[PDB]
Order: C-alpha cells, then sequence, then structure tokens
C-alpha cells in the first residue's frame, strides 16, 4: 500500500495508512503546501525557500531551515500540524489583509479539516458545505494521496502564477487557525494567541478549490478567497 | 487557563510600500 518513489521519501512518509503516519503526512501536507503559497504569492522572498521536488517532474519552493526567520515559520505550520495528532485542529488558513490586522481579508488559503473516529471510514465530531462531500470520501490508497498533493501543488503553482493578479504593494499575512470542539479549553497551540475573530469574507469575494487530501484516518479540503481572482 | 473562542492568531507578515 505503500509509496515507491524515493523523490516523495525525502517530504513525505511512504506510507500513510495508520493514525500517526496519517497525522504525519498532514503536518509535512501543511508545510509543503502553505509554503508554496508565500512563495507563490511572493509574500515572502525566495531567500527564505529551498527548492525541493515531490515527484522527479514537480518542484516546489520549501521555507528553508537554514534562514532562521523561515525557521521560524516552519515551527508554525509545525505546531499547527501536531494539533492534528490529536484531532484538536480545525482549519488553518493565510489570511492576507490591508492593514494588521483586520478581520475582513483580501485573500485567503484555506485548510478545513475533517477528523475520523476508528479505521478511518467514519467522520468524527469535532464540529457543531464541503464537510458533507469530504467526509464521504473514502481512503484510496498512498498512491491516491500522492496524487491528490501532487494535484494541491499543481494547482496552488498555477492559480498563484497565471490565475490570480499580484498582491497590492502593501499588506500583512498571518496565520489563523480555529480549534475543534473536541479541543480541551486549555488547549492553545505555541505561536498562536487568542483572539475573539477569525477572519471575514466580503460578499463579492471569489472561491476556487484548490485540493483535497484523504490518507488513512484525516480529511482536508482547501480553498481560496481572493479579490485578485 | 479557559480559552475564549477557538480561534488562533499569528504573528503577522508585513510590506509597505
Amino acid at each position: 500500500d505503500a509509496i515507491d518513489d524515493k523523490t516523495w521519501s525525502k517530504l513525505f512518509p511512504s506510507i500513510v495508512s495508520d493514525p500517526d503516519r496519517s497525522s504525519n503526512f498532514m503536518i509535512r501536507a501543511i508545510y509543503v503546501v502553505f509554503s508554496a503559497v508565500l512563495r507563490q504569492r511572493n509574500i515572502l522572498e525566495k531567500e527564505y525557500f529551498s527548492k525541493n521536488y515531490i515527484t522527479e517532474n514537480l518542484s516546489c519552493m520549501t521555507l528553508s531551515f537554514k534562514n532562521l526567520r523561515a525557521h521560524q515559520i516552519a515551527q508554525l505550520l509545525r505546531a499547527a500540524g501536531d494539533a492534528t495528532k490529536d484531532g484538536f485542529l480545525k482549519e488553518i488558513s493565510l489570511v492576507v489583509t490591508e492593514h494588521d490586522g483586520d478581520v475582513e481579508a483580501i485573500e485567503v488559503f484555506s485548510m478545513k479539516f475533517i477528523y475520523f473516529e476508528n479505521g478511518g471510514v467514519v467522520a468524527r465530531l469535532s464540529t457543531d458545505p464541503h464537510f458533507a462531500e469530504l467526509a464521504q470520501l473514502r481512503y484510496e490508497g498512498a498512491e491516491s494521496v500522492r496524487d491528490q498533493m501532487v494535484t494541491i501543488v499543481r494547482s496552488v503553482q498555477f492559480l498563484c502564477t497565471k490565475v490570480l493578479e499580484p498582491l497590492p504593494a502593501e499588506f500583512t499575512a498571518n496565520f489563523r487557525l480555529k480549534y475543534t470542539n473536541d479541543a480541551p479549553s486549555n488547549f492553545r497551540i505555541d505561536g498562536f494567541d487568542d483572539s475573539s475573530t477569525f477572519y471575514t469574507l466580503p460578499d463579492g469575494i471569489q472561491s476556487v478549490t484548490i485540493g483535497h487530501l484523504r490518507p488513512g484516518h484525516h480529511a482536508a479540503h482547501m480553498q481560496c478567497w481572493s479579490k485578485s481572482m | 487557563n479557559a480559552r475564549d473562542s477557538p480561534y488562533g492568531l499569528s504573528q503577522g507578515i508585513t510590506k509597505k510600500n
């Protein structure tokens, strides 16, 4: 069931069936995907990133651990991704605003999660739109997972380089996340301060579905809201 | 300590021009 690829094993686990590696893949997914967005939308300079490959034919730019400021951001995502281990992370989103830091956003890259009770078949709750569809999505093996990753990244690159208009010369981008209902009230992610507001969207804004992720015991759905569309 | 909301915000990344 595992993946037969050395290039893939450089970034992601070859196995994604058991609960721990399913969570591990999501951790790496968050890191890889959101790194690509930060570069492709030019929110950080090229220096923060290092060149990596998902497959031999596909390259991506991942936050380099040798840059101290990029390493700090990489740990934001690592910490966020860790909340997927125990099913406490509902949504993590890259939120772009005019001023730091408004509730209403300009551009949002959202990754929403769904967890599974046992065996990776039944949705868990953990919650209370695409929730319905994403819950019905079934694990189809690691090869399906690799395709999902490749698809998402090709789509992010394409969306940012050939669909979206370049961001304004002045903005502020930060990561905003939402905890699940299962999460303890004492539960906070290191680097993410409390807040009474998440993010809001202007009524006329346009959304496009970037892709999905379905490992053994997790499910992710990634979208994009931007005036740049 | 109890948490008021299910939200968490990170440090921003700004650009001025």
